[PDB]
């Protein structure tokens, strides 16, 4: 039903990210809003009904700050044009793929497994298995074809385009559950039925690069309102 | 607010200078007369008809009560046709505008109407 | 049960006028699959096939389209209502606006009859409230039915009105949004709108031919909407 | 407009209606004119004179400034008098067709002498 | 030189409710905005909410946002940013008067104040009695919502880029995202709107798996545009089901 | 307006096709009740019905009447179902000068009998 | 952009309630009844021209031909009319607009225009 | 609109004029024909072509689109030529008076004869 | 600012083409058949009153001073119509709107209305 | 002058093709020296109401002009009886156009215009 993460943002939007020791840092230019940026306003389960508020205030934040935003980042040099088809080269491999594999089955198969290993019970050997599962997937869609090229409103290549993207939701979202090791919110391992806060009191965080796994410390101190401890989950 | 504010508008309790009197008594003549028109269609209708319509109307024409009415309309249509015309002097700008000239302009209608309205009654009659 | 269609192809780059291109699709029995599913399994077959569908539930308006002659929601129409026997099942985009794809139509004019209404509240800024504006729940009763409108075209693309003169006549659903706006007890500025929509060709366009209120999805009544519009309409300037 | 009066705007109204008033002054002035001067009337001189050319030609023009000059003041009077719009349309209707009526009868008994 | 490119102080990926709320937000502050969006501005997953905005309106019974937080930082399982909460919390109000005021219609009670329904989760004095602070519309909550943010983008005359594919974040050497290259689903052509402020609001990406209740359109083309860009992804361990 | 229609905006033209239809639908119910009536019919009959005031009247009434609704829906017809300028200009011109010469043979044939 | 796009306005494709038909036959005996009140206005001219010719006015309503045209004439003015009074009722809010009654309207009409086509053409022969 | 001519804007005023100058040509044609192939004229000819329905009616229309023609030609020769309001005003009503009567006169002929 | 500045409008020193001739002798031949119009019905009324008001007619018609009379009217009658379909053939755009063909159709409509006029004068006289 | 509404923005300066240039000659050139309203009786007799020769054709080199989207304003602007019909081909600006000029085609390009849209 819903994707309780995304991009990690702070009140006002700007993605953040960690730079060799952990310390967080403004990607410059880049921001995010609504349930893709995560804020961090829902944790490990989210209560129906805070999302539209907050997709409004935090996108009305997000828009009241732009300024003070662009300001802080300074002026941002311009792209090469070499970026251009540094990004484009995603969109050039899908149109010269003649002979590529079927990417409706890719996206089936990825499916299946996700919904099958990935889902609101989790295992460890299971979620291995489902991790190897997702690399093989993964290194098929590399080779996917685009049967129809076309070129006004050719839905194929949006599809194909979606698919990469979910492919690589997907194995974002399967490494971080094979790395928490807890039974936390939604997050409910068989394995670890017992939500530890000694260690397991943070947020999970995916470096892409090099496609790892790390900690990242939840802010517990808020500014008008003494902060709330931990306690033990209720029925 | 469940009932909505009241109004006063109780015509007994306000007043009228001669000034409103004259439009009212306008706009009265005026409905007057435009029944008072299709009235006098008719009677000319039955006049040009033929020699016995001829008669028929002027034997209508001889009915006591068909002169009251004659009379009445020939007064109103006159009264009209009077204020109606000082009405236009006063907009074209042949007579001031001022409460003295206007309560003037009124009296002077009243006795050139009643004037008409005599004319017109010894001629129906 | 082996699903026949005939549907409506046509593409800008390599071709010259649409054409109907048969199709077959085999389907379980057991259940009744909307169309939008049928749509689905076919273009899995022929990537080449091109057609809208975003909710997949009725409520965006997105996969508005004309099956076996009346304007509808692919994704909420059984394949029962169109399968008959010994009759294919035909997809032809909504009538009157222009075609981009095989099934996706141009929807401009659609888009500014919309905006040509200023759809949106008006409140000129005086005796400003404390809070969120104040109307009572009879007030409030007073917009069902005319909020609704997920602007998926069902309504306008029925009607011959709209055919004849799509740029002048404001359309179904412009008129639906109109009356939505000038009844709010929200805006304060309903004579401006009234003189804005008050031509020969904006709203009188009407005969009352009552195929939007047929082929409504989402069970709305344009026909009383355009009704009361008129009903202003003799009331201000009469 | 108002879509339902005999005019365009104020100004229209306005001279329309002082014009046919005029008109219809001349019209009064030149019926007055003949009905005292023409002493003993008989169906003679009743006939002799509504069959000129120019006296029926009068009554016309006459008729055609009553209509309007008429559509105009009943519409104004009305508009004041009259608040609900059903009944206020069905009798400016009314008064709008007798007011046709009586050009329509005007010409048929002036063509009929 | 070889792709046409558009200048926008900003560009937001994405029409859904947050974001055309953040565009609309920009661009009254005096600020170009490109407002892209794979689908129609009002075909947005958003449109089918029916729950309704979660807020301590005060209308249907007094209370305060602390309340509001506790239940929100509870249900979360202490895992959220308290900060933001603590923000949300206490803007909400005032977020969502405005939003009354931009025209969407809200449920009415006698005194004719925005309607809140009591739902679940919700605990006064910090797990206490029912709480009501649910404001919403009948059953199409976030369908006004949509619909009414689409008004008002209309009203301010907002730079819409309808039915265009965001293909990929564009960085500069140093690092900082130039803009975003994208394609006209329409036409088929390709172009890089560069802006100082890319902003992702794609949303869901639900279709990752065999079920869900997310639109077709949900395929976490944002993370992914993130993740190949080099931003990392947060707590993508923990979706939200329904059995 | 469209400056080609004989109406002024959607609520004038609306006001006059009611308030003519209306009078239309009146000649319509007086014209049956003559026909039904009538039993036999002979020249007699004939003239005898057309040379009351009352009937000629009527049927000049209707007539203009007729003129105006048909101008209205023919000019929306036009402007319905004919994309050329020209050809619908020359098409409304050609309906309004027949209504016109409508109008005028019912008169020429009311005080012709 | 060569050529312009094409539109699918395949009315043989497309499918109408009988609202549609009703107010589609509406303009079609409006048109009608545009042309036969000039016909009617000929044939009037001739009867009442003088004795020889409205025997000849007889004569030529004594065809065969002449008689069926009659009848059509009077279904499509019939028709007419009482679809237009539908409409009017509707819009003065005489009649609710929901689609259930807009087919009862349709179907009463219908009824009530053969009633009447019938009830004509029983004079016109 | 100027509240004070026979028209409604520029292009209604244009398309009537247009208008009504294609009927006055037909009319001129007709007229010129016919006195063409009259050979001799006597006042047996005369009221035999002037007797005929066809004539009177088309007559009728040209003294109605002369009308039209002529209000709408002298408002602007006015307008152009006459700088005082009330001079103006009073000449154009003079005018229109002298159309109307030129209609009416044009039946009390045709239905005389 | 005592007085109001001056304004050069001498037209006895200005000077003006065909093109400009033609439109004011159109006006002024507008004007002409206004007043022609009315001429023309008081002398058709005569003809058509009566024998004797036709053989009236007929003297009135026969006098020099009136045939030169009607000559001018039928000649101001034929130049205006002609100038004023030129006029109407600019406008829809049968006529190129260039000074070469604006002073070719001058001339063409002049010739034209020397012939007209000469064959209206025929027949007067 | 030019009146774009704004949105659908172009990349870069608006892209109109060389017919749709072509359209514009004879139309910006006029210097505005008045030799031509100052010769039309039109100009002499009503100089307030009506526009004149330089007027209409600056009007029509801007209602035909692809780059501004709002023609049907100027059309509602210019649909007098005084504003525009006011020209009787009179043909005399032509005549002393100093720039080789024809007002008189643009006058009727704009009749053709008002009689499309508002007829
Ligand atoms: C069925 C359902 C019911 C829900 N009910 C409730 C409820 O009752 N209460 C509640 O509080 N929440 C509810 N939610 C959750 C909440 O409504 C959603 O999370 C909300 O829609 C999020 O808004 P958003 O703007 O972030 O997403 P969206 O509105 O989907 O915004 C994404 C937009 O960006 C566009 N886009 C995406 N990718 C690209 C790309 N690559 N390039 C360009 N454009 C792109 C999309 O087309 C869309 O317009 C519900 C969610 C679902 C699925
Ligand atoms: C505005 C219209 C102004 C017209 C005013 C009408 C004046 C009416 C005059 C009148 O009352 O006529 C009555 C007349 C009485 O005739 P009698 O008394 O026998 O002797 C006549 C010799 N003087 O009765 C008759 O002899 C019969 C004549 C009937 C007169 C009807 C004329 C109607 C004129 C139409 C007005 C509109
Ligand atoms: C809207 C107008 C509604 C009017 C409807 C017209 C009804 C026509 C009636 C008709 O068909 O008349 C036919 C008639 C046949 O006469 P016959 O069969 O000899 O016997 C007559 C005794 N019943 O033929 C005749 O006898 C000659 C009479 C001709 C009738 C013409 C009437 C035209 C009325 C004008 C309508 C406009
Ligand atoms: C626009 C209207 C165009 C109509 C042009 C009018 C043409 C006038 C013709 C004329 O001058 O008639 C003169 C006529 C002289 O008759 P006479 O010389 O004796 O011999 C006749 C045998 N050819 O005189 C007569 O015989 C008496 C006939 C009088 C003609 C009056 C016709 C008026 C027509 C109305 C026009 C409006
Ligand atoms: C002959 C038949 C006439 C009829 C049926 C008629 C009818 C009417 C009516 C009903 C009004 C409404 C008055 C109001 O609203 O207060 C009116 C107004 C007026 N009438 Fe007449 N009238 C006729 C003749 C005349 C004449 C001959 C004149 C000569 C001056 C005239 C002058 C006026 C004026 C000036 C007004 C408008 C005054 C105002 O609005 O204040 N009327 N007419
Ligand atoms: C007697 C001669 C008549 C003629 C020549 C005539 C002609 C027309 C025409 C051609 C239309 C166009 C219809 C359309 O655009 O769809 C029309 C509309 C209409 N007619 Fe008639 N008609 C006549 C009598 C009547 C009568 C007696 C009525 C009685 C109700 C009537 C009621 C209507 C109505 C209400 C409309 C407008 C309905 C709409 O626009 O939806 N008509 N007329
Ligand atoms: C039959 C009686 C007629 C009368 C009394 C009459 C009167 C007038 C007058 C006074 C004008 C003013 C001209 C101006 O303002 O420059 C005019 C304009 C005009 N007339 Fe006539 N006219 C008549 C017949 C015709 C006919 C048969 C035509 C055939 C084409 C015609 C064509 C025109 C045109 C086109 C105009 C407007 C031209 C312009 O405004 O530049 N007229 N009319
Ligand atoms: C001079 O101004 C006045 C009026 O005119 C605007 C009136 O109306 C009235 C009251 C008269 C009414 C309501 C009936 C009018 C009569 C008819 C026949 C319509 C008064 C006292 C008045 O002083
Ligand atoms: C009820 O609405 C409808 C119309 O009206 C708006 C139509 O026009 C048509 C199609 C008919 C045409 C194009 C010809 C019309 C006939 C004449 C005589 C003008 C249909 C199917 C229709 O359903
Ligand atoms: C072709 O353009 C012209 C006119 O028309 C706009 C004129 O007016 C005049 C001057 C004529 C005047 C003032 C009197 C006009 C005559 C009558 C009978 C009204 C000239 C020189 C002219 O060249
Ligand atoms: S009311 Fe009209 S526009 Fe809205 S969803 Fe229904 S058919 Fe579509
Ligand atoms: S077109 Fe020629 S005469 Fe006219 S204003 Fe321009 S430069 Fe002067
Ligand atoms: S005419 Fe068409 S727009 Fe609606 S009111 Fe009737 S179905
Ligand atoms: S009237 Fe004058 S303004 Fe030009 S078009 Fe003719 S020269
Ligand atoms: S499926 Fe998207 S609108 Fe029906
Ligand atoms: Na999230």
């Amino acid at each position: 039903h819903y994707m309780m993460g995304g991009i990690p943002t702070k009140v006002t939007g700007q993605a953040l990210t960690v730079n060799e020791k952990g310390e967080d840092v403004v990607v410059p230019g880049l921001f995010a809003v609504g349930e893709i940026a995560c804020v961090s306003v829902h944790g490990a389960n989210r209560l129906g009904g805070n999302s539209l508020l907050d997709l409004v205030v935090f996108g009305r934040a997000a828009g009241l700050h732009l300024q003070e935003s662009i300001a802080e980042q300074g002026a941002l040099r311009d792209a090469s044009e070499s970026d251009v088809e540094a990004s484009l080269d995603r969109l050039n491999r899908w149109n010269n793929n003649r002979n590529g594999e079927d990417p409706v089955a890719i996206r089936k198969a990825l499916q299946e497994c996700m919904q099958h290993n990935f889902s609101v019970f989790r295992e460890g050997d299971a979620m291995a298995k489902g991790l190897e599962q997702l690399k093989v997937i993964r290194e098929r869609l590399k080779n996917a074809r685009l049967d129809d090229t076309s070129s006004e409103f050719n839905t194929q290549r949006v599809e194909c385009l979606e698919l990469d993207n979910l492919m690589e939701t997907a194995y974002a979202t399967a490494v971080s559950a094979n790395f928490r090791t807890e039974s936390r919110g939604a997050h409910s391992r068989f394995d670890f039925p017992d939500r530890d806060d000694e260690n397991w009191l943070c947020h999970s965080l995916y470096l892409p690069e090099s496609e790892s796994m790390t900690r990242r410390s939840v802010n517990m101190e808020p500014k008008l309102r003494p902060a709330f401890p931990p306690k033990i989950r209720t029925y | 607010v469940k009932k909505q504010r009241p109004v006063n508008l109780d015509l007994q309790t306000i007043r009228f200078p001669i000034t409103a009197i004259a439009s009212i008594l306008h706009r009265v003549s005026g409905v007057i007369t435009f029944v008072a028109v299709g009235i006098l269609l008719w009677l000319l209708g039955t006049s040009l008809s033929s020699p016995e319509g001829f008669e028929q109307a002027s034997a209508i024409m001889g009915s006591f009560f068909v002169k009251f009415i004659m009379w009445g309309i020939l007064t109103a249509l006159a009264y009209h046709v009077v204020v109606g015309i000082r009405h236009m002097m006063m907009d074209f700008g042949y007579l001031e505008e001022t409460f003295e000239a206007g309560k003037r302009s009124a009296k002077i209608s009243f006795v050139i109407t009643v004037v008409l309205s005599l004319l017109a009654g010894v001629l129906v009659w | 049960m082996r699903l026949e269609f005939s549907i409506y192809r046509y593409n800008p780059d390599v071709d010259d006028a649409p054409r109907m291109q048969d199709y077959t699709l085999e389907a379980d029995e057991g259940r009744d699959m909307m169309l939008l599913d049928a749509l689905i399994q076919l273009k899995e077959k022929d990537p080449s096939l091109s057609f809208r569908r975003s909710c997949r539930e009725g409520v965006c308006g997105s996969d508005g389209l004309n099956m076996n002659g009346k304007n509808g929601l692919a994704c909420i129409t059984p394949i029962s209502a169109l399968n008959q026997p010994g009759k294919k099942i035909v997809i032809r985009p909504l009538p009157g606006l222009p075609v981009i794809r095989d099934l996706v139509v141009d929807m401009g004019q659609f888009y500014a009859q919309y905006e040509k209404i200023k759809p949106y509240l008006l409140n000129n800024g005086q005796n400003p409230p404390a809070r969120e504006h104040l109307q009572m729940p009879e007030q409030r009763e007073k917009l069902d039915g005319l909020y609704e409108c997920i602007l998926c075209a069902c309504c306008s693309t029925s009607c011959p009105s709209f055919w004849w003169n799509p740029d002048k006549f404001i359309g179904p659903a412009g008129l639906l949004a109109a009356y939505r706006f000038l009844i709010d007890s929200r805006d304060t500025e309903t004579d401006s709108r009234l003189d804005g929509l008050s031509d020969a060709f904006s709203v009188f366009r009407c005969h009352s031919i009552m195929n939007c209120v047929s082929v409504c999805p989402k069970g709305l009544n344009p026909t009383r909407a355009i009704g009361h519009i008129k009903s202003m309409l003799l009331q201000r300037n009469a | 407009s108002n879509a339902s009066a005999l005019g365009r705007n104020g100004v229209h109204d306005f001279i329309l209606v002082r014009a046919t008033a005029i008109v219809l002054t001349l019209y009064i002035i030149y019926m007055v004119g003949f009905f005292a001067t023409s002493g003993e009337l008989t169906y003679e001189v009743w006939i002799g004179f509504f069959a000129s050319a120019f006296t029926k030609v009068f009554t016309l023009l006459a008729l055609f400034s009553i209509l309007i000059h008429a559509w105009i003041g009943m519409w104004q009077v009305l508009t004041d008098y009259v608040k609900p719009l059903a009944l206020r349309l069905m009798l400016q209707l009314v008064i709008v067709v007798a007011l046709v009526v009586y050009v329509i009868y005007g010409f048929v008994v002036v063509w009929g002498v | 030189m070889k792709l046409p490119v558009r200048e926008f102080d900003a560009v937001v990926i994405g029409a859904g409710g947050a974001g055309m709320r953040a565009a609309l937000q920009i661009s009254q502050s005096g600020q170009t905005c490109a407002l892209l969006s794979k689908v129609f501005p009002t075909r947005s997953h958003t449109v089918s909410a029916q729950g309704g905005i979660t807020v301590a309106l005060g209308n249907t019974h007094e209370d305060n946002w602390e309340w509001h937080m506790y239940d929100t930082v509870k249900g979360s399982d202490y895992i959220g940013d308290q900060d933001a909460i603590e923000y949300m919390c206490k803007t909400g109000p005032e977020a969502i008067l405005e939003l009354e005021h931009m025209g969407l219609p809200f449920s009415r009670l006698d005194d004719g104040r925005i309607y809140q329904r009591p739902f679940g989760g919700q605990s006064k004095n910090f797990g206490g009695e029912q709480a009501a602070r649910t404001a919403a519309a009948a059953d199409r909550t976030g369908h006004a919502l949509l619909h009414t943010l689409y008004q008002q983008n209309l009203k301010n005359h907002t730079t819409i880029f309808s039915e265009w594919y965001a293909l990929d974040l564009v960085k500069n050497q140093d690092g900082a995202v130039v803009g975003c290259t994208a394609l006209c689903i329409e036409t088929g052509e390709v172009v890089y709107f560069k802006a100082r402020a890319t902003v992702l609001a794609t949303g869901g990406a639900g279709r990752i798996y065999q079920s869900t209740t997310n639109a077709h359109i949900n395929t976490g083309d944002g993370v992914g545009m993130a993740i190949r860009a080099g931003v990392p992804v947060q707590d993508m361990e923990m979706w939200q089901f329904h059995p």
